[PDB]
């Protein structure tokens, strides 16, 4: 199972998303939807550094399948848009593959 | 619905 | 081969991007490459509708294998920056999966 924990602030910013679950064993479905969900998070850092001049601390632990995006300019709204749209992303995969993968508000 | 597999191919 | 054309108008703005082909990276219901590719497209066609007030003309072959998103409203900026994100996330995919995805720009 991959979890996506999403922290959002009073405001509605998106502060925090973490996945994990990432390099673990899963089940049947597990390789194409950790693939999935990898694919879009990491594009999404990659845009969110090219496009904008947000600059979040960022933790990847290949190792441990954790990846951390913490953001540090809540107030980018180019970042925070590209944040929801990798939310909308990651619930489309949830939507039709909840038993591989669970995301979780925070 | 969504589909992981849409650019895969069957052979 | 997944092979993706963009087209960008005079102003810089993305009008059409057309997917086409497999990955061809590994067996039906475990190709990580198309995995990757198909929930950054249909994520970010989502989160377009979702997120903004732009409705793309999307065309597409059911089956697998094509789809085609056209920009409408080239000038609406919230739709622009999703369209580059998933342009930015696909080129992610395509510098390290050298051989099943092709990005090429007119
Ligand atoms: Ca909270
Ligand atoms: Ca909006
Ligand atoms: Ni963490």
């Amino acid at each position: 199972m991959i979890t996506v924990d999403i922290t959002v602030n009073d405001e509605g910013k998106v502060t925090d998303v973490i996945m994990d679950g990432h390099a673990d064993h899963g089940e049947y479905g597990h390789d194409i939807v950790s693939a999935g969900a990898s694919a879009v998070l990491f594009g999404s850092v990659n845009a969110i550094i090219g496009l904008t001049s947000e600059r979040p601390d960022i933790n990847y632990d290949d190792q441990g399948g954790h990846f951390h995006i913490r953001s540090v300019d809540t107030n980018n709204d180019e970042a925070q848009l590209i944040l929801q749209t990798m939310l909308v992303s990651l619930q489309t995969i949830e939507e039709e593959y909840n038993e591989n993968i669970r995301l979780n508000y925070k | 619905k969504l589909n992981l597999q849409f650019f895969a191919s069957k052979k």
